[PDB]
């Protein structure tokens, strides 16, 4: 068969995950000066996706307030499965968290589930040879 | 005994700033004595700042009039959560070196503005600190309230719908004043084109003291705190008068016989010289305290009430078949000089509860949901620690306390 | 609570040596820098914009940057130029060398530091600051392309306050400069998406509500210039003194922009009276609405009265029947409810402090938030396309060391944004 098999179908699911956000999204969150820890622990766990070294409220808004945080993300890999120990990581920080939790999030915002939904994609596809 | 007040927002201190020198001449201090017993808290100095110096630079020992220096908001989230957050402890604080300066109060009337700068979120937070620190005590605030149209701001629909679940559970009686429909009144029956939010609240001034101030003179058939907490509410939720003062009349229109107990009390009903756009015409009544004061003599009421009784128009509500109480005080209203009411000799502050808030109710929650249904202007609360939730649960429930004071009505 | 001037370029140093002979003026303040006012009320707040030098002069907080050297020159030779002290100001040698990506590579990029440096040294030298009130053009050539990487240095290292920034945007026809829409649309860009909230001015549209509204003669960069300024002392200033309602700089921002695309506004002033012409005694606040919402008190390009207004602002100053106010904007809310907008619910924000502009009674400024501006960006973004098409004038550019993306880049951001202000003028 044609198949990889492992974390499959997870890989053309995280494919709606890119094909979801909206700019005016983001271009509100990175105007916010400080929103709610929800915001808070979602942007730490894209900020490690990307795998900018870990961080912390102050230093997240020079981060994000970036030209390119929104190209990035609309330049990133999809397909990135190859090797980043970003899934051990992330889990040993974040997917033991009860409060990194879809809803809490998925209210949030406008589409801040969304974006919880592209990272809790990167993670799960992250699953890709388990 | 006597009683700790706490104005919040650039609003609330004027309120009180007029309202406390009435006092102060009412007993008969000059701008110094004793002391005054109560706070003004706010986010953003220029107000207070005033008041600190501003004739009356003495009267107050200045460890009361806490000002913050940061900004003002003018967004509640922020005041709630983020800023005013500092603030809380440092108030909270001179209250309770104040609390413990006197024996036997009975609570606190707040003057909080549900437009302002600090002060629909501030407090928000600060209701709450004092309802787990003093819940037993008394927690009367007088809120004014945004007007059907003459709004200021674009974000007084946001405030306000926040608020509500903030007093709701958490103040014990919630009066409401609407700058608007103020505004009549000083038109026509005081005949004025000047009404400046100063003219305003030197009128909520007089109102003021003929609840609490006046009872402690001591008169003939006295009225008093808790018995509100009986006699008006009449179920649980904080329930929410509306008041109305009687004889506002200027000071040529002063000769035209007396006002006779009876006519003031009529002129209460009088769905154009209430306090907040609503009209009672379609309101049923449920509760009244009618409070007197001057020469108003048991009898004379104990009539005109029976009149009103039976005027028909106006409709109490069936599952009550009683509802009034009397306030006679003496101390005949004092009149500010800098103010424009007559020498009167009598007045008569009718409060009470009615489904007719309804309407007030309505406009606000209406307002609002355009502004929600497209999500405009939500990125500064968003940002501020304040959430989506707070934005679809303080509608939900307002609708929610809306069908009681309508239910409420009518069905026996 | 206090605030902190940046004056970039040719204009943005013009503009700035009347402001501050306004503000200055409406404390008592001598040339020298001493203070010989009246009211106390005057010197309550200086702080805002001043600090306190020993002795007693207070010497403004500004910083004046330019990328040569005779503006400056002219600057402390004005008659009101002994103020500033002397370290604020930071020349260079090049010229506005009149190519935005010079101004922002290459030479501008280079002088930067000595700018932050000041900033940072008058930063930290005031207690509670509140934000940075950047002015400038896009017209030279400091203003578009080294303003516009100033604020890129300053919106990262104290990211939260807000960010005035007055421009004075290219007035489509009275233009000098032959490459504009090279050197507007690359800063607009930039502008976009970091600051939270911008003035747009056009020369011509100024120029206009100078001969006709007032009735003068002969317009002078100079007459111009001192009619912006009462704009922004009006904004901001007035509520740094008391008020009865009161606003704020924080507010005036927080009531407007109903996204995020931060918003570009239009002020208008408003008792102007044409000189011997108006001695009719007839002030009160009818007027000065009446005044306000006429499309040729506008400060900017176009006439509101193509789109809607999304918020408006109108913060006056004086004494006043605080009804009188709040009922008159009422019925402006609906005897044009027409194109107001029918889905916020009310949009004026009504301000109103007290003191007035020294001669006259009251006055109070307006600044309106429109969809309008539409109707400005089109035009610019026109000229650009139609003669980058031939890329055709490019290499003055270029050779800075940018590449041709940025002139895609821009243009089709910028004029994103277009669409989103037409979204709204629905």
């Amino acid at each position: 068969m044609k198949s990889i098999q492992d974390c499959e179908p997870t890989i053309l699911e995280a494919q709606r995950g890119v094909k979801n956000i909206k700019k005016q999204q983001l271009t509100e969150i990175r105007s916010m000066v400080n929103p709610p820890s929800g915001v808070k622990i979602v942007m730490e766990a894209v900020c490690a996706i990307l795998g900018y070294q870990f961080s912390n409220w102050r230093d997240i808004q020079q981060f994000i307030r970036k030209d390119d945080f929104i190209h990035n993300i609309v330049h990133y890999d999809t397909t990135l499965h190859m090797k980043p120990q970003i899934r051990k990581y992330m889990e040993e920080e974040f997917l033991s968290d009860p409060n990194f939790t879809y809803e809490t999030i998925n209210r949030a915002s406008k589409a801040c589930g969304p974006l919880y939904q592209w990272v809790n994609a990167q993670i799960n596809f992250s699953k890709c040879l388990e | 005994r006597e009683c700790i007040s706490i104005h919040v927002g650039q609003a609330g201190v004027q309120i009180g700033n007029a309202c406390w020198e009435l006092y102060c001449l009412e007993h008969g201090i000059q701008p110094d004595g004793h002391v005054p017993r109560a706070v003004f808290v706010d986010l953003e100095p220029t107000v207070i700042d005033e008041v600190r110096t501003g004739t009356y630079r003495q009267l107050f020992h200045p460890e009361q009039l806490i000002t913050g220096k940061e900004d003002a908001a003018n967004n509640y989230a922020r005041g709630h959560y983020t800023i005013g957050k500092e603030i809380i402890d440092l108030v909270l604080d001179r209250i309770r070196k104040l609390a413990d300066q006197c024996t036997g109060l009975q609570g606190f009337s707040v003057f909080h503005s549900f437009g302002g700068g600090t002060g629909s979120g501030f407090t928000s937070l600060l209701m709450e600190r004092l309802s787990v620190d003093y819940g037993k005590k008394s927690k009367l605030e007088f809120s004014i309230y945004p007007a059907p149209q003459v709004s200021t701001a674009v974000v007084e629909p946001y405030n306000s719908i926040l608020t509500t679940h903030t007093t709701l559970e958490h103040s014990d009686c919630a009066f409401m004043v609407d700058n608007e429909a103020i505004y009549d009144i000083c038109r026509r029956n005081l005949d004025i084109e000047r009404p400046t939010y100063t003219n305003l609240n030197r009128l909520i001034g007089q109102i003021v003291s003929s609840i609490t101030a006046s009872l402690r003179f001591d008169g003939a058939l006295n009225v008093d705190l808790t018995e509100f907490q009986t006699n008006l509410v009449p179920y649980p939720r904080g329930h929410f008068p509306l008041a109305t003062y009687a004889p506002v009349i200027s000071a040529e229109k002063a000769y035209h016989e007396q006002l006779s107990v009876a006519e003031i009390t009529n002129a209460c009903f009088e769905p154009a010289n209430q306090m907040v756009k609503c009209d009672p015409r379609h309101g049923k009544y449920m509760a009244c305290c009618l409070l007197y004061r001057g020469d108003v003599v048991p009898k004379d009421v104990n009539a005109a009430i029976a009149t009103i009784k039976t005027k028909r128009t106006i409709q109490f509500v069936d599952w009550c078949p009683t509802g009034f109480k009397v306030g006679i005080n003496y101390e005949p209203p004092t009149v500010v000089p800098g103010g424009d009411l007559a020498k009167v000799q009598r007045a008569v502050c009718m409060l009470s509860n009615t489904t007719a808030i309804a309407e007030a109710w309505a406009r606000l929650d209406h307002k609002f949901d355009l502004m929600y249904a497209k999500r405009a202007f939500v990125h500064w609360y968003v940002g501020e620690g304040m959430e989506e939730g707070e934005f679809s649960e303080a509608r939900e429930d307002m609708a929610a306390l809306e069908k009681d004071y309508e239910e409420v009505g009518v069905d026996s | 609570r206090e605030i902190v001037h940046i004056q970039a370029g040719q204009c943005g140093n013009q503009i700035g040596a009347k402001f501050w002979e306004v503000i200055s003026d409406e404390h008592g303040i001598d040339p020298t820098g001493s203070y010989h006012g009246d009211s106390d009320l005057q010197l309550e707040r200086i702080n805002v914009y001043y600090n306190e030098a020993a002795g007693n002069k207070y010497v403004p907080r500004a910083i004046l940057v330019d990328l040569e050297p005779g503006t400056m020159d002219s600057v402390r030779s004005g008659p009101f130029g002994q103020i500033f002290r002397p370290d604020n100001f930071v020349f260079g040698q090049s010229g506005a060398g009149n190519n935005w990506a010079k101004g922002h590579y290459t030479e501008g990029a280079e002088l930067v530091d000595s700018v932050l440096d000041v900033v940072r040294k008058e930063s930290e030298s005031c207690d509670c600051l509140q934000g940075f009130q950047l002015t400038h053009s896009l017209g030279g050539g400091t203003g578009s392309g080294m303003g516009t990487l100033l604020i890129s240095k300053i919106r990262e290292e104290y990211p939260d306050r807000i960010m005035n920034t007055f421009s004075v945007v290219p007035s489509p026809k009275v233009s000098d400069t032959v490459v504009e829409p090279y050197n507007a649309t690359l800063s607009v860009h930039q502008l976009v998406e970091n600051t939270d909230e911008t003035y747009c001015i056009d020369n011509e549209a100024l120029y206009d509500i100078c001969f006709r509204t007032l009735k003068l003669t002969t317009p002078t960069y100079g007459d111009l210039n001192h009619l912006v300024s009462a704009t922004m002392s009006g904004v901001t200033t007035c509520l740094r003194f008391p008020g009865q309602l009161n606003a704020d700089l924080r507010k005036l921002a927080v009531n407007m922009v109903p996204f995020p695309r931060l918003h570009f506004f239009m002020p208008g002033f408003a008792p102007l009276t044409s000189r011997g012409s108006q001695q009719y005694r007839a002030l009160t606040v009818p007027e000065l609405t009446q005044q306000m919402f006429d499309a040729k008190n506008m400060m900017a390009a176009c006439d509101p009265r193509h789109g809607r207004y999304l918020t408006v602002a109108a913060v006056f100053r004086g004494r006043m029947s605080m009804k009188e106010v709040d009922e008159q904007m009422l019925n402006v809310q609906n005897k044009n409810s027409s194109y107001f907008v029918e889905w916020i619910p009310n949009n004026v924000k009504t301000a109103v402090c007290d003191i007035p502009p020294r001669g006259l009674k009251m006055s109070a400024t307006f600044i309106g938030n429109s969809t309008a501006i539409q109707e400005l960006f089109k035009r610019i973004s026109e000229q650009f396309t139609a003669m980058f098409r031939r890329k055709a004038f490019l290499h003055w550019y270029t050779g800075e060391g940018m590449d041709e993306m940025e002139f895609t880049e821009a243009e089709s951001n910028m004029n994103d944004l277009v669409s989103e202000y037409q979204q709204y003028q629905d």
